[PDB]
């Protein structure tokens, strides 16, 4: 999965 | 790569999920838009759902991921990550699995099977595949529109995000 | 009505991505790709379909495919409107495949109409094809064409940019 | 046909 803490 | 297969990937079942197209005395069907699934519903093979998922160390997330069995001898599923990064197949109770929308809800024919305004959900979170707790800012008013929701976001001093957009396909209950 | 339309925009948005894999060409009828050289459209599929009125006036519509007849080498095809007499025979010359997938831009940027180019292109609010000329082809996999259209109520010839969708942009088989 |  990607996840929101990844994505920021 | 990955991120572009991700992202094509979330869009292709945003834009393929079908229009529910009623005649006069129908009702949206379980599945259509923000209508629940029906009391002891089980998802089938293939189909999308948000998962409940804890990772190694702990972490928990609900993610984008479908369906690859059902055990009625233990009344758990499995899933597969939609991410190929994803390589652990989850067994899970029913209550960490919440199934997509079958259906998009025409605005303009069957508003009642959109989420109101303020409601709490749980939306797919841009440039990721996670779902996260957001209020309904505003409903489609076409059947190609996105929902516009506040994320909640401690990073933000009231507590939500800007109003961000979120396929009828990735919108579900919380 | 408003309900056609709302079914034609359906067409479009659930036209699905070619996902190809890594290293393969998209197929024929993949956006932009042409259709093979001899090829017959299936009955359900959707098409631009040249009618010719009693006139003798000639309008590329959006159409249905019912049959095709190897014994005269014609279709019958449907306008996708669903009134009326909708039914037309038509030689194979006058259908032009719609396609059957987007061309995904990020993957398969080939498979897209590129500026400039001369196109049929459904016209918003309507079922007719006509004669424009891409501004820009989609950067999104959901995104429309912006195209400029043929139009003499401008001076210089062209509408502003109109947006319209992969499914709704052929090759251009129309004189001016 | 809807024309335009």
């Amino acid at each position: 999965a990607r996840t929101k803490q990844t994505a920021r | 790569g990955r991120r572009g297969v991700l992202m094509t990937l979330l869009q292709q079942s945003a834009m393929t999920l079908p229009l529910w197209i009623g005649k006069p005395g129908d009702k949206p069907p379980p599945l259509c838009g923000a209508i629940p699934a029906s009391g002891d519903y089980v998802a089938r093979p293939g189909d999308k759902v948000a998962a409940r998922v804890k990772a190694v160390d702990g972490d928990e997330q609900w993610i984008l991921a479908e369906v690859v069995s059902y055990s009625h001898a233990t009344n758990k599923y499995e899933v597969d990550d939609i991410d190929e990064e994803g390589k652990e197949r989850h067994t899970l109770s029913r209550r960490r699995v919440i199934p997509l929308p079958q259906w998009k809800a025409n605005p303009e024919t069957d508003p009642e099977a959109l989420f109101q305004k303020e409601q709490l959900v749980l939306a797919l979170y841009p440039q990721t595949t996670c779902f996260y707790r957001a209020l309904i800012h505003a409903p489609p008013q076409r059947p190609q529109d996105d929902y516009s929701v506040l994320f909640e976001d401690t990073s933000y001093a009231d507590g939500y995000s800007p109003p961000l957009n979120v396929a009828q396909r990735y919108v579900v209950a919380c």
